[PDB]
RNA sequence: UUGGAAUGAGUACACUUUAAAUCCUUUAACGAGGAUCUAUUGGAGGGCAAGUCUGGUGCCAGCAGCCGCGGUAAUUCCAGCUCCAAUAGCGUAUAUUAAAGUUGCUGCAGUUAAAAAGCUCGUAGUUGGAUCUUGUUUACUUUGAAAAAAUUAGAGUGUUCCAAGCAGGCCGCCUGGAUACUUCAGCUAGGAAUAAUGGAAUAGGACUCCGGGGCCAUGAUUAAGAGGGACGGCCGGGGGCAUUCGUAUUGUGCCGCUAGAGGUGAAAUUCUUGGACCGGCGCAAGACGAACCAAAGCGAAAGCAUUUGCCAAGAAUGUUUUCAUUAAUCAAGAACGAAAGUCGGAGGUUCGAAGACGAUCAGAUACCGUCGUAGUUCCGACCAUAAACGAUGCCGACUAGCGAUCCGGCGGCGUUAGACCCGCCGAGCAGCUUCCGGGAAACCAAAGUCUUUGGGUUCCGGGGGGAGUAUGGUUGCAAAGCUGAAACUUAAAGGAA
RNA sequence: UCGAUGGUACUUUCUGCGCCUACCAUGGUGACCACGGGUAACGGGGAAUCAGGGUUCGAUUCCGGAGAGGGAGCCUGAGAAAC
């Protein structure tokens, strides 16, 4: 049975796409089939932002961030629980969670 | 719309349709007399000219070829019948 | 598996050919 | 490519009747179509159709009466005789009480009843009921 | 759709219903024929002559002003090319691709596209021979194809 | 789809001609095979000499001993294994006696839980096995 | 239960029958109550009409086309009884037809059940727009002849009825021994719609003059929401070559400070007895082209992403340009066709089949780790196979709506210095809502317009195995590609839910 | 080669004809399936089964052909390659 209309990838009217490597296991995954996640986090987390700010040499220095674009294969994205299996009707929801 | 009149369509919808899909196909193009400000002779040029037309005497350039209706120069008339 | 069965078949064709060329 | 014009003419009518349309626009017209629509009109299956001249193949806007169940073509146009005409009446017509099989005979285009009264066979164009 | 392409475009000129010369066109039938001749002697093809007449001369259609077409007008005066223009441009394009394919033997797209162009050459020439436009001994060979152009 | 043309008779006739061979029933009865491999050679019955009495295990889930006889055909020398149909009729079949065997009911197919026996005994010693089972004939 | 009746089988005095007989028919005599003058053949779980009956047997013997029955209360076997079916017939085996719309013209299928070639070109083949009197060449249709009888259909006729026969009515006498069908091709006489073909274009044109004249309305249908070609401004990770940049990885020179670094679930193999790892300035080589990068673009698919230049192509759009059916799909044939693989060169940074070693395990010849050959890279020549997938041929028409998006074009407030905003048209990749409809359903605006079945056309499927095997041919350096069986075995295999 | 196709002249036959001979010509057939192979293939009128369409069968009393164990060659006669 065809489980998904897009076959699990965002490829339409296109023959081949260049692959990438999953961050957990370096395996060849198509760029559209990859479960991407652009994570923007601070270099200093909230548990340590107090000590770093009070020990700074500047009056007002904002801590930088880590702009990392993570890529995941289907298998590792589910073991890492970044995507869950949804109901047969809930799968059709293409909106990101709030 | 089960009883839409196909024999008597409104003129606002026939101009909307493609020039081939109309009830009777008719061009969306036309001719026009271009009067340059330098000379007095008027030249009958096509709207979708696609060539570089010139006035009699090589006074100036009338229009320029484009992907659609030709782009006229400054100070010219058009829309003849 | 249908692919390893296909591989066992081609490994068997290659043996039947060499056994046939010996008595050729 | 459009290898048969009577096919696309009757297909547009059959689909417009299924949608409850009042009028249908047959884009390509021909002599066979106008005489086919006339056979359907003489028996009351369609209304008055207006041929549109555009210095080309021409278009027709047929007025649908809602009395037509299905009109279709028979491709290719087989050669039909008088002894073989009853065979097509059992395969195409829905009953022996109504429905007609249009034939193109040397005497002109007519249904199977008029072709039998004139006692002349020919080729089969289509059917309607 | 296209003959050797998956495109199904509809772009094409749609002639008006009125097969009549407009009242504002003063050029007579003979005045247009003189313009066709002077443009044919300049090297313009029948498809190019009708463009200049359409733009710089207001002649929307010479088949409505004059009783015949451009190619028939040039044939009467003997100013028509030996081979037709549509076949001349199919051979010209095939020579341009084959010339490019000599100094570039690694583009298998131009090699595939050359088969398409020469397919339309042999299709079109087959039609002109049935209409006796080309002699029965005529043949398109890639060797002397550059000489016909 | 299919070709519906006025001059497509040869195309349709040749297509059906070559597609009928994909039908295993038509191909079986239109080639040299399955007729020479058939021990009867196209006959409904055949006579043979009983080589030995053999018991054939009934296939699962059933469990029994099918009383059969290894028969050598007289017409071509082929050795087949018939089946003594009725209850206890194996005792009526002597050794090296001529018996008339026929198909088991299906065209070259094994009938019932018997593995490969596709024949059955009809007569024995020129006496029908049904007459010996009912006591109306002897020997 | 009791009775008299009636009769054929049988039987013969004989006739008849026939060349002579027999048979049938006719008919004396004779011939029926257990009218013993005896109806069998297959079945009684279901399909399939008919037993919860009794006894025996106890997964035994056997039944059973199929599904199944039997392991100690068998409705299925061996039997009694009873019942059912056809009936002087009834079973069995095999071939064959219908069933089978499971061979398809009528009339099937190919998204997932078996299935559409990886993709495109292309000959034959098949099929091809509209248009010409409305108000030569053929095909086609109609008519006649022909198509031997017998058979078949069928008219007449009490062979006692009937299958048959062609004979037989009537009180010499008058009636039959008909007709229809016989494909295709050929022959004939009408029809002229539909579908092909021809006529005048360098006029060596028709009709008239009577080599030159006159004359004809003097001879070219349309310009496809078919196609080719030109042209216009564009557009695209389309292709090729040549340049160019980027950081990274590995290696290396120098400098710095240090004993650990690498790796793992945990470790070890390994790198460091010192200068590994780390930091700095560099350098060299070979790959690769991040983020931007999307259910976006392009290309026939495979496939395609740094810059710049060059080369020749391409769709779409625009067109009151040109040609005028040149078209569609395609046996044969042909171009291209990921990766891996093969051969010959160059190069081998990374990665890494094989291989080694270190872990884990009962064992790992695996997963995991440290290396590492071929390979991965480039050039030329092969290979031609992928879950080459949208598991869905191509062309064309039609049948809903909506918001977006890519390209081109078009006209409209306004903002900005083309960008944005609002619509429309054509082209395309998609999305969604719908009781359009379809389907076994999942699902599908096509997988719809399908028992209300026929637009054109190619390839291809026929239970599951055997088996893409055997053999033959062909292709290749090879690996293997293409074509491709049968014996035999099996009652399911499988799809969706 | 040693007739395949055609032309010319014979020869021969009951006659036309590469039927045959001699001299020339290089043809003739084929994906519209030639050639080759198989047929448990005599052909047909017909039979069975069939809503239509079909499928299958036709050694078998009628017609035509063929053969008389296998080939081949002849006699006689109007007529036979006869059993
Ligand atoms: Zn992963």
């Amino acid at each position: 049975t065809k489980k998904r209309r897009n076959n699990g990838r965002a490829k339409k009217g296109r023959g081949h796409v260049q692959p990438i490597r999953c961050t957990n296991c370096a395996r060849c995954v198509p760029k559209d089939k990859a479960i991407k996640k652009f994570v923007i986090r601070n270099i200093v987390e909230a548990a340590a932002v107090r000590d770093i700010s009070e020990a700074s040499v500047f009056d007002s220095y904002a801590l930088p961030k880590l702009y990392v674009k993570l890529h995941y294969c289907v298998s590792c994205a589910i073991h890492s629980k970044v995507v869950r299996n949804r109901s047969r009707e809930a799968r059709k929801d293409r909106t990101p969670p709030p | 719309p089960l009883a839409k009149d196909l024999l008597h369509p409104s003129p606002e919808e026939e101009k909307r349709k493609h020039k081939k899909k109309r009830l009777v196909q008719s061009p969306n193009s036309y001719f026009m007399d271009v009067k340059c400000p330098g000379c007095y002779k008027i030249t009958t040029v096509f709207s979708h000219a696609q060539t570089v037309v010139l006035c009699v005497g090589c006074s100036t350039v009338l229009c320029q070829p484009t992907g659609g209706k030709a782009r006229l120069t400054e100070g010219c008339s058009f829309r003849r019948k | 598996r249908a692919k390893w069965r296909k591989k066992r078949m081609r490994r068997l064709k290659r043996k039947r050919r060499k056994m046939r060329q010996r008595s050729k | 490519v459009r290898m048969n014009v009577l096919a696309d003419a009757l297909k547009s009518i059959n689909n417009a009747e299924k949608r409850g349309k009042r009028q249908v626009l047959i884009r390509p017209c021909s002599k066979v179509i106008v005489r086919f629509l006339t056979v359907m009109m003489k028996h009351g299956y369609i209304g008055e159709f207006e041929i549109i001249d555009d210095h080309r193949a021409g278009k027709i806007v047929v007025n649908l009466t809602g009395r037509l169940n299905k009109c279709g073509v028979i491709s290719p146009r087989f050669d039909v005789q008088l002894k073989d005409l009853e065979k097509w009446q059992n395969n195409l017509l829905p009953s022996r009480q109504f429905g007609y099989i249009v034939l193109t005979t040397s005497a002109g285009i007519m249904d199977h009843e008029e072709a039998r009264r004139k006692h002349t066979g020919g080729k089969i164009l289509g059917f309607f009921f | 759709g296209r003959m050797h392409a998956p495109g199904k475009g509809l772009s094409q000129s749609a002639l008006p219903y009125r097969r009549s010369v407009p009242t504002w066109l003063k050029l007579t039938s003979d005045d247009v024929k003189e313009q066709i001749y002077k443009l044919a002697k300049k090297g313009l093809t029948p498809s190019q002559i009708g463009v200049i007449l359409r733009d710089s001369h207001g002649v929307a259609q010479v088949r409505f002003v004059t009783g015949n077409k451009i190619l028939r007008i040039l044939k009467s005066k003997g100013l028509a090319p030996d081979l037709p223009e549509d076949l001349y441009h199919l051979i010209k394009k095939a020579v341009a691709v084959r010339k490019h394919l000599e100094r570039n033997r690694k583009d298998k797209d131009a090699k595939f596209r050359l088969i398409l162009i020469e397919s339309r050459i042999h299709r079109l020439a087959r039609y002109y021979k049935t209409r006796r436009v080309l002699p029965p001994n005529w043949k398109y060979e890639s060797s002397t194809a550059s000489a016909l152009v | 789809g299919k070709c519906r043309g006025l001059r497509t008779a040869r195309k349709l006739r040749n297509h059906r001609r070559e597609q009928k061979w994909h039908d295993k029933q038509y191909k079986k009865a239109n080639l040299g095979t399955a007729l020479k491999a058939n021990p009867f050679g196209g006959a409904s019955h055949a006579k043979g000499i009983v080589l030995e009495k053999v018991g054939v295990e009934a296939k699962q889930p059933n469990s029994a001993i099918r009383k059969c006889v290894r028969v050598q055909l007289i017409k071509n020398g082929k050795k087949i294994t018939a089946f003594v149909p009725n209850d206890g009729c194996l005792n009526f079949i002597e050794e090296n006696d001529e018996v008339l065997v026929a198909g088991f009911g299906r065209a070259g197919h094994a009938v019932g839980d018997i593995p490969g026996v596709r024949f059955k005994v009809v007569k024995v010693a020129n006496v029908s096995l049904l007459a010996l089972y009912k006591g109306k004939k002897e020997r």
